[PDB]
């Protein structure tokens, strides 16, 4: 009623606004636990009422921020549970608990996707390695900073040009003692001769088996692709979208340019035009391997998992 | 021969009317028809027909829709145990199946349209009817883009294709049969209309797509393919001379690599080539 | 206009005789009939002959022949002092360059040929004596290779090189013009005939070779290119639009970059596509 309405409203604030709150793996959780609470205090006859209230509750959460598309997919995800649950128990009032149920489930799993994907790291890392990283996600760290237990390699680290999110990383994996490599992202072709694999992460898997990504990316890919290097992309299950590229124009997500130009440099800012998209798109030709939780994939096997966590029917949501 | 002539019968009477639906359409018919109480005697029967459409018609449209038939005559054979009732539970099954696909054109306009940009130069190869329903949505939702047809030389149809397209008053230009790689450069996507899809994801199509796609390699263009899903067809060419001799006949087909090509559009959905060996191995020949 | 008039008459007394080589001696002959005593008075009635015969032929070869005839002109003017043995001078420098122009043939046909082997498959382009100079000296050498023409849809030359190619009794198949991707698995080795050479080592050629090239590539046939010393143009095309439109006229013309071309054959030998660059930048506009 007055509590849903307050936090529903104030999820959308802080989703409209900036990113509250910071990793993917909290919000993902404050997104299902705000799903389960819209879904216990309802009333409903039938499940195509709640699928219509959900639908339009997710039309509302992709309006506040449309670059942000977890709380979609996992509306989406919720949607394709609730639709597999009336499947099974149409072939009538117990389906409240099995959903109840399905999403602590789905908690469970989100909560242990990380140390999956840290105990499959042991077979991509050798000794004597040379790591090539873009961007600053805690997936790729963790990945790094438990594969540095057993195993003596190199992780090199390119910073960001609109936000320089690399150097915490760089910190953060030199306190582990991983012989990390600070530079910058201009001399990625200048250091791809010798870059034996690069283990990055995302923020959003297509349909398709692309990628959205931190900016930068996709030029990393194309030289990966140019020395035939393999991208290993570490992406949970809910970083999984059925959103096409080509599809109304408003992929990248646009920041305000005082980190690219600052508002400092004078007359010249009037007759100039600055953008700043922090996001890019990677083709899946440039993709060699996902890794998820339950384990590796290659980039023309996604429309399975896309089969398998999503319903072709709400994709428009 | 009454199956070819009732083939001929429903291929005439609609210009914008595939050959693999109407052979799809006799097929059913010859079932209805036969009234053989027999299982391995129907399929016999069946693969006479098929043999007939095929002589006939030399496209692998028919010879997959034919293939897909069969496949599901002997799914409708492995469910039910009793004849008398499968043949009217297969009856009811290929009318239903014919429902679903004759909509499935619609499901072509409305998924694959929303891939084209405004302003944007389509490459676009000789008549089909799902590259000028796909284009006909893209102009009902009010955008504007730059048409180059293909005038294919063996027959004359993109130009055919460019007089159907005028009438819809769009700018179409009919582009030489030697210059896609020349227009290649100003063509930001190419959409190129296929009549048969292998396991791996390439296209069995006309003799000028796959050096097109070549130019789609070289030139890093995203090479888009329209395809229903009775042309899946369970075959394997490794080079352009393991496709059979049967539908060849200056040769008037191809064979495109998957690796060449960058999205799939069928009505089950906007699908990586690596898809469409997914449902052919869950269709099980 | 008699130098029009004296350009058809040495291109039509001979069909098997090129264009570039009537422009030349055309050039010779206004050279001759001009009897003007002044440096830049000459320069002035060669530039607009020039002009008048590019404005007649819209091939890149007049251009080509007419640029080097004017840097050699500018190089005899820059030689010799006086303007009255100069004239002469020139005379003789040109009489002796056409001697030297009208073997090269004969220079390509002996020192090409060598590259095809025995049982090999040629890809060839539309008609030039060039590349029938160079396979009736493969055929001289006692020689067996199957040919396979492309048809050259815009002017019908492809089908009139195998009328001329099966009177010399070789096996020729005339190949479809979209076709080209579908037998490069077969034909191992592909020889293409240019009639304009550019400064970085790609070359000027009809609408049909540049994606033939691309497929040269993708299935890295080597991509051989005969062309003879006076089709080097001091051009740079950056894609296939940044060639001139007067050499455009549906397009007539492409350009294939140097990437894409294995081996170029010259008079001067047979050389890397880096090589015209040393020749041109030597020769100095």
């Amino acid at each position: 009623g007055s509590e849903l309405s307050e936090r529903i409203e104030s999820f959308v604030e802080t989703l409209k606004r900036g990113g509250g709150p910071r990793s993917s793996e909290e919000m993902a959780r404050e997104t299902l636990g705000l799903l389960r609470q819209i879904i216990t205090d309802h009333r409903w006859s039938n499940a195509g009422e709640l699928m219509e209230l959900i639908r339009r509750e997710g039309r509302r959460m992709t309006a506040a921020q449309p670059s942000e598309t977890t709380v979609g997919n996992m509306v989406r995800r919720v949607l394709k549970i609730i639709r597999e649950e009336y499947g099974r128990l149409h072939g009538y009032a117990q389906l409240q608990s099995n959903i109840i149920e399905a999403i602590n489930e789905l908690l469970v799993e989100l909560e242990g996707t990380m140390e999956n994907i840290a105990a499959q790291a042991l077979e991509h890392i050798h000794s004597n390695e040379v790591i090539m990283t873009i961007g600053f996600s805690r997936t790729v760290e963790a990945f790094l900073k438990e594969a540095a237990r057993k195993r003596k390699f190199h992780v090199i680290v390119a910073e960001c040009a609109p936000f320089c999110q690399g150097h915490e990383m760089a910190v953060n994996l030199s306190k582990a003692g991983i012989e990390t490599t600070v530079m910058t992202d201009a001399a990625i072709f200048a250091v791809m001769s010798r870059v034996n694999k690069v283990i990055i992460g995302t923020k959003t898997i297509l349909a398709n088996g692309a990628l959205r990504a931190v900016t930068g990316t996709h030029t990393l890919a194309l030289a990966a692709k140019h020395h035939s290097t393999p991208l290993i992309v570490c992406a949970p299950m809910f970083k999984l979208s059925p959103q096409f590229p080509n599809e109304e124009d408003s992929f990248h997500k646009f920041v305000a340019p005082e980190e690219v130009l600052p508002f400092t440099e004078g007359d010249i800012l009037e007759k100039v035009s600055v953008h700043c998209p922090v996001f890019d798109y990677v083709p899946p030709e440039l993709i060699t391997l996902f890794i998820s939780n339950i384990g590796g994939n290659a980039p023309s096997y996604i429309y399975r998992l896309m089969s398998e966590l999503y319903h072709p029917d709400d994709h428009v949501l | 021969k009454e199956l070819i002539e009732y083939f001929k019968s429903q291929m005439k009477e609609d210009p914008d009317m595939a050959s693999a639906v109407a052979a799809i359409r006799t097929l059913l018919e010859f079932l209805k028809r036969d009234k053989g109480e027999t299982i391995q005697g129907l399929r016999a029967n069946l693969t006479s027909a098929i043999e007939t459409l095929c002589g006939v018609d030399s496209s692998v449209a028919v010879s997959s829709g034919g293939e897909l038939f069969l496949r599901f005559i002997s799914l409708a054979s492995l469910e039910y145990s009793d004849y008398s009732k499968c043949k009217k539970i297969m009856i009811e099954r290929g009318e239903l199946f014919l429902r679903r696909i004759s909509l499935s054109r619609n499901k072509i306009a409305d998924l694959c349209h929303t891939f084209i940009k405004d302003g944007a130069t389509i490459l676009t190869h000789a008549y089909s009817r799902v590259v000028l329903r796909v284009l006909e949505a893209a102009v009902a939702a009010k955008k504007r883009f730059s048409v180059y047809v293909t005038e294919s030389q063996p027959d004359l149809s993109g130009k055919k294709m460019a007089k159907a397209l005028c009438h819809l008053n769009v700018p179409v230009t009919v582009v030489l049969d030697a210059a896609v790689g020349y227009i290649m450069e100003k063509a930001d996507l190419v959409i190129v209309g296929a009549e048969g899809v292998v396991e791996n994801g390439g296209i069995i199509n006309k003799i000028g797509t796959n050096q097109m796609a070549v130019c789609a390699k070289a030139q890093n263009k995203p090479f888009y393919v329209v395809a229903e899903s009775f042309k899946f067809v369970r075959l394997f060419p490794l080079n352009q001379q393991d496709v059979p001799d049967k539908f060849k006949y200056h040769p008037w087909v191809d064979y495109t690599a998957p690796s060449l090509i960058t999205l799939l559009f069928t009505d089950l959905g906007v699908l990586t080539p690596s898809a469409v060996s997914d449902e052919l191995i869950k269709l099980y020949l």
